[PDB]
């Protein structure tokens, strides 16, 4: 939306309108140290969350990013906002 | 392009009217032509007279002149004041129009009181320009939802992340980490870092991102605040400025590849805290890296990102991707010994590469080799991990020393 | 059944008035004072203490 | 404009019956503990399940850690054993959760007093050198 959060950016814009690729090398178990993970009563809290957002769980994230400025899939765009509402303890 | 003739059905209907009950398709098309012929000729004659004697407005008196010029006799009550009035029945299925025009006494005219006498034509003098632009003269021409004090606060983030004072983005900074109710507000501050990103390609500028990546950090300092729904959003944004060709609109004057270490480290904290095996969000992340890096023909500060990025994820995510690809890292140093134009941009960037990929490659070198590290300098390509696991050698001794 | 068994049920939202309201006064709280105190520090300030 | 609430992508029915099993697993009655075992290995459908089991076993030891249960320890374990045995699930996916548990077991200082918890303690380290080989 023009009047929508992130105006400033479309306010300066003055639009008008409204081997290593092995599945395995990524595995979390060889990227993580397991010693450091234990606490060992040294001086958590999760899966007990209600979900995870969708658009992470299967959402490819990676085509949005421009890896080459001279040729782009789409230029600058109006890109309205979804402006839809989710999450939890919200009044509405 | 197409010649604009009146309906053949209207004809039939003004044969009714003259009492002839069958009138033939051609006779039909034939009065039409010659009919809407006529109009196009008193229309160009009007116009005539309206371009001549200024009006633009094409009024009645203007036809009645070019009806005098055709010599046809003038329309009558068209000069007289007069709205358009169209009354439709449905009736038997028939579709007609009519004025309906209303019955006035004569008396009730008379009755009506007299208007306002005309002023005759005068004539005013005043200076429509007076050596320059029109001095000002009253003659011359003039010319879900935020709650209140949210959206004021969210307008006053805006404003610290402009950059207009350094001061004021400081202290959002403190107090984003320090606000326990950021809720309803954490979307559109989501919402305003990737516009932000999504701005940069457009037009190039290496601050505007940073003072993003800073908003980024202050949000992950609070722990009331929960980025998991709209860490989504976030992740490409600050991918993009890791891996963007250009982050700067000149890479040698603007020192992007300190921010590029700086946003790998942001997105690196960000899987982190909201990390899960079935999102797999780190792995998804060292995919990226690791596709860049290994991409032939790509840009060297993506390459830079890509590097910086392995690195900042884990100790073990630089033995699995750095080790490997050290032996390009010996075929880009060859380009760096050598090349065509001295002064090339991308000579500069393959030395930023070449930095960054040795001080990774010296403490996984330092655990593959003794403390000499003799060997270590053949093993490596060119010798420039070897020379810097020989150095990191020296600096766990003195940390020993100090411990 | 459950091998099977597939079962669909939505998050359920908070039932309680109190709660409700808790909420809504809470976070406006927040959010007011954090605006006040950003503002103090951006802007020209009185203190009823002196040096405070 | 509210999006429909997202749903869980496992059954309500089938998250009632992880948590039927993990009350079982908690070696409260062999018998129970027993039968989720053999429910576990021969159950197709608790594939997918294996996440939440994953974490409230790591949960269940680091709690442990504070105050040590050598017989709660193997209880776990054996539930550890019963999903790695059951070919469906991926174990190797959620294998990195289940390593540093099996290792704080192995080297836990016992808060029990070591004559009586040998015999228990003895058998800890046994299960979890066998499942981290």
């Amino acid at each position: 939306w023009r009047y929508g959060p992130a105006r400033l950016w479309y306010d300066m814009l003055g639009v008008p309108e409204d081997d290593l690729l092995a599945d395995e090398n990524f595995l979390m178990v060889t990227q993580l140290h397991w010693e450091d993970d234990i606490i060992w009563d040294g001086e958590p809290w999760y899966s007990i969350f209600p979900i995870d957002n969708e658009d992470l769980v299967y959402g490819r994230w990676e085509d949005n990013i421009i890896w080459d400025a001279q040729a782009m899939p789409r230029l600058l765009e109006p890109p309205v906002l979804t402006l839809d509402p989710n999450d939890e303890n919200l009044i509405l | 392009l197409s010649n604009t003739v009146l309906p053949s059905e209207s004809m039939k209907v003004v044969a009714e009217s003259m009492g002839i009950a069958q009138i033939q398709e051609e006779t039909c098309q034939l009065l039409t032509d010659e009919v809407s012929y006529r109009i196009k000729e008193i229309a160009q004659d009007a116009l005539k007279f309206m371009h001549m004697g200024k009006r633009q407005k094409l009024t009645t008196s203007d036809i009645d002149y070019a009806l005098k010029l055709k010599n046809v006799e003038p329309l009558y009550g068209f000069h007289a004041q007069e709205f358009i009035p169209f009354r439709f029945a449905s009736g038997g299925g028939r579709e007609l129009y009519f004025y309906e025009e209303k019955e006035v006494d004569l008396s009730d005219i008379i009755n009506t009181p007299l208007p306002r006498v005309p002023l005759d034509v005068c004539l005013k003098a005043h200076w429509l320009s007076i050596e320059g632009c029109q001095p000002a003269i009253p003659e011359n021409p003039p010319p879900h939802e935020l709650s209140v004090e949210q959206q004021l606060y969210y307008k006053e983030i805006t404003e610290a992340c402009v950059g207009s004072c350094e001061a004021k983005r400081a202290e959002a900074l403190q107090s984003i980490a320090t606000d326990p109710g950021l809720y309803q507000m954490l979307p559109r501050f989501s919402t305003f870092i990737s516009e932000g990103v999504r701005v940069n390609v457009v037009q190039n500028n290496l601050a505007l991102l940073i003072y993003l990546m800073r908003m980024v950090k202050a949000l992950m300092d609070n722990p009331t605040l929960y980025l998991e729904k709209y860490v989504h959003e976030l992740i490409p944004a600050v991918m993009t400025c890791i891996v963007s060709r250009q982050l700067c609109l000149r890479p040698d004057v603007d020192n992007h590849w300190a921010l590029r270490d700086f946003a790998a480290r942001l997105v690196a904290q960000i899987c982190k805290h909201f990390s899960t095996t079935t999102n797999n969000i780190q792995s998804r992340i060292t995919k990226t890296f690791t596709k860049s890096w290994v991409d032939e023909k790509t840009p060297w500060t993506t390459r830079y990102g890509s590097i910086a990025g392995l690195a900042e994820l884990g100790h073990d995510v630089i033995k699995t991707l750095i080790l490997p690809r050290l032996q390009q890292e010996g075929e880009r140093i060859r380009s760096v010994l050598d090349g065509p134009v001295l002064s090339n941009i991308d000579r500069i960037g393959a030395d930023h590469v070449q930095s960054l990929l040795l001080k990774h490659c010296a403490p996984v070198l330092a655990k593959l080799r003794p403390p000499p590290d003799n060997q270590d300098a053949y093993r490596a390509e060119f010798g420039s991990l070897g020379p810097l696991l020989c150095s990191q050698v020296v600096k766990a001794r003195a940390q020993a020393a100090l411990q | 059944p459950h091998t099977y068994i597939k079962t669909p049920t939505y998050r359920e939202p908070v039932s309680d008035y109190q709660v409700l309201r808790e909420k809504a006064a809470s976070q406006r709280r927040d959010v007011e004072r954090a605006l006040t105190r950003f503002m103090a520090k951006t802007g020209e300030t009185q203190s009823l203490f002196k040096d405070d | 404009r509210l999006k429909p609430r997202s749903i869980h992508e496992l059954s309500v029915e089938q998250q009632l019956y992880y948590k039927e099993i993990t009350e079982a697993c908690v070696g409260s009655c062999e018998a129970k503990r027993a039968e989720a075992l053999q429910s576990i290995a021969t159950d197709p459908g608790l594939y997918q399940m294996l996440p939440r089991f994953s974490t409230f076993i790591s949960e269940g030891v680091r709690v442990n850690v504070v105050q040590n249960n050598l017989a709660l320890l193997i209880y776990l374990m054996r539930m550890v054993k019963a999903l790695m045995d059951n070919p469906t699930l991926y174990l190797e996916k959620y294998v990195h959760e289940l390593i540093p548990a099996v290792m704080t077991c192995i080297v836990s200082r016992q808060l029990c007093l070591r004559p009586d918890v040998d015999n228990h303690w003895a058998l800890r380290d046994f299960a979890a050198r066998l499942v981290a080989q």
